[PDB]
């Protein structure tokens, strides 16, 4: 629409995506860097992917500060070019490459109250994300994190269907899908960014399961393995298996040990089993946790 | 209930209720069809019934596929000819959409009775997407109706079937149903609903969530009672005959009500 390549002048690779390369470009007329996403319909057999026709539909609709800006579409010939905004680096790399000594107290709180933001702007508009893992969120040098990859997404109806199944990478999965449940809803979001507030306080993923049964193991190890009383209906679920090792809860000091108790409490209701007792990313935002927060950069 | 968003469940309606303004159709774009009428359109969208029932679609498949159909046929003339590639490409776009395993291109050209090839369906996706510029997540009659069942004391699944088969049948006529927004006819709709098999009305709650009362959905509601009345005898049967499967409770076979007392 508003664009054309012949304005573009691309400047290095950034990354690559399940359906093609994206590289940094310049808008040689404004001066504006961006991220195109390349994705390739003359290799392509079925027309559009499902993935790219719900990534630009619903990140047309959702503009927010803390959630990637789709700039624009283009459809040269042959190939669709998706025009992002541009940021410099994921939230992987940073705590990989600068959170050596950590990241400090301050710019997690920043972090996970922006993407808290970003989160419930999504649910406010039937959208869940499904894919919230560090790789998929992009930092600024400014302070800025933004949620980011919408190809896993999904616009959803109140109440939900059953939707795709074994969505979310793995270690950011939570329980109500590894147990085959016939519904999941808002709260799996909340799950992943449950597991990514513990990923920046240590730096390492908090539940790095090889399988689904070696993830629900690791989840219920720390937790505590599950009952009718902590999560009413859990023994009845599709995956649910009687035999399934009953492991006492440790006490939640010993999961995440320099968190203070303001961060437990948080980190606690993110991570909840039952997903109606789940804290949603609206009420997270008046979490005392976040009293005292602030925007520092990088 | 998070499978019932209670934190996000009225910003989600409000914000609906804001895009089905925004991706409505043009009321009477037929007018300004020269070689397409109401009468084929209700030919593609019952095909398109079928076509769904046969792939095991969603039904809020069927509730976008109209949706693209009739907002393309705003901007864009059709030869009668070319009608039901339309129709065919909107059904693909929304199987991709909506649908965890959507039929293969193939299966779509398959439908048409190789009327369109391969090539003529994919030309027709990109077409449809750019004229909607990808705008592809509408609501959808549908989409109102699931959460006007939460106001059910208590919940009633032949209401809730009844409700989904008025709401279809309003897909059929564009006349005169494009002068109504998802939001009302899926009011009327539960409405005709509950009145026909509780005898019941319109719920107090409903018009707090919504702001319609059986004032503002009467003009929509002595339509669709009409609709109602005279479905036995519409051209158009399939509908009807997918909601005689237990699957929805056959409430194609209860008898609508004589009067409404409204
Ligand atoms: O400019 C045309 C366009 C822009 C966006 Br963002 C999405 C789809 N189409
Ligand atoms: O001219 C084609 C093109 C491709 C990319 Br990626 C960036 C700019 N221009
Ligand atoms: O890796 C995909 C991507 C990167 C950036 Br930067 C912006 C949008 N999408
Ligand atoms: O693959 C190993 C395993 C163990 C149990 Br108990 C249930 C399912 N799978
Ligand atoms: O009744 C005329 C007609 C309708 C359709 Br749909 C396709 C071809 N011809
Ligand atoms: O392939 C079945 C069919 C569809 C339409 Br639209 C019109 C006639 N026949
Ligand atoms: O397909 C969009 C639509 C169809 C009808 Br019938 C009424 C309002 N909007």
């Amino acid at each position: 629409g508003p664009g054309s390549m012949e304005n573009f002048q691309k400047v290095e690779k950034i990354g690559e995506g399940t359906y093609g390369v994206v590289y940094k470009a310049r808008n040689k007329l404004t001066g504006e860097v961006v991220a195109l996403k390349k994705i390739r319909l003359d290799t392509e057999t079925e027309g559009v992917p499902s993935t790219a026709i719900r990534e630009i539909s619903l990140l047309k609709e959702l503009n927010h500060p803390n959630i990637v800006k789709l700039l624009d579409v283009i459809h040269t010939e042959n190939k669709l070019y998706l025009v992002f905004e541009f940021l410099h680096q994921d939230l992987k790399k940073f705590m990989d490459a600068s959170a050596l000594t950590g990241i400090p107290l301050p710019l997690i709180k920043s972090y996970l109250f922006q993407l808290l933001q970003g989160l419930a702007f999504c649910h406010s508009h039937r959208v869940l994300h499904r894919d919230l893992k560090p790789q998929n969120l992009l930092i600024n040098t400014e302070g800025a994190i933004k949620l980011a990859d919408f190809g896993l997404a999904r616009a959803f109806g109140v109440p939900v269907r059953t939707y795709t199944h074994e969505v979310v990478t793995l270690w950011y999965r939570a329980p109500e899908i590894l147990l085959g449940c016939k519904y999941y809803s808002t709260a799996v979001d909340i799950w992943s960014l449950g597991c990514i507030f513990a990923e920046m306080v240590t730096r390492r993923a908090l539940f790095p399961g090889d399988s689904e049964i070696d993830q629900l193991f690791r989840i219920f190890r720390t937790l505590g393995t599950p009952d009718e009383v902590v999560w009413p209906g859990v023994t009845s679920m599709p995956d649910y298996k009687p035999s399934f090792p009953k492991w006492a809860r440790q006490d939640f000091s010993k999961v995440v040990p320099p968190l203070d108790e303001d961060g437990r409490s948080l980190l606690s209701q993110m991570l909840h089993y039952d997903p109606n007792k789940r804290i949603s990313a609206k009420a997270a935002l008046a979490h005392p946790f976040f009293q005292d927060v602030t925007k520092p950069v990088p | 209930g998070v499978n019932e968003v209670p934190d996000y469940h009225e910003d989600i309606h409000t914000y609906l209720r804001e895009m089905e303004v925004k991706c409505k159709p043009k009321v009477g774009y037929m007018k300004k069809q020269p070689d397409i009428t109401n009468s084929m359109r209700a030919i593609l969208v019952d095909w398109l019934v079928e076509v769904g029932e046969e792939y095991k679609l969603q039904n809020e498949t069927l509730h976008l596929a109209v949706n693209y159909i009739d907002r393309f046929l705003s901007s864009m003339s059709v030869l009668r000819g070319k009608l039901q590639l339309v129709g065919t490409a909107a059904m693909l776009l929304a199987s991709k959409f909506e649908e965890i395993y959507p039929p293969e291109v193939a299966e779509f050209v398959y439908i048409t009775d190789d009327t369109y090839t391969k090539k003529q369906v994919l030309r027709m996706e990109h077409l449809v997407l750019k004229v909607l510029a990808f705008d592809l997540a509408a609501p959808t009659i549908n989409q109102f109706l699931t959460q006007y069942f939460l106001h059910q004391q208590p919940a009633n699944c032949k209401v809730e079937s009844l409700a989904m088969f008025l709401g279809e049948l309003s897909l059929i006529d564009a006349d005169p149903y494009l002068k109504y927004l998802p939001s009302v006819i899926a009011a009327a709709a539960f409405h005709l609903a509950l009145y026909t098999v509780t005898g019941q009305s319109w719920p107090e709650s409903l018009v707090q969530k919504t702001g319609y009362t059986l004032e503002t959905l009467k003009p929509c509601l002595l339509d669709l009672h009409q609709t109602y009345l005279r479905a036995p005898q519409h051209a158009q049967q399939s509908i009807r005959e997918k909601y005689k499967n237990s699957k929805y409770h056959g409430v194609s076979l209860l008898n609508p009500p004589e009067t409404l007392n409204v």
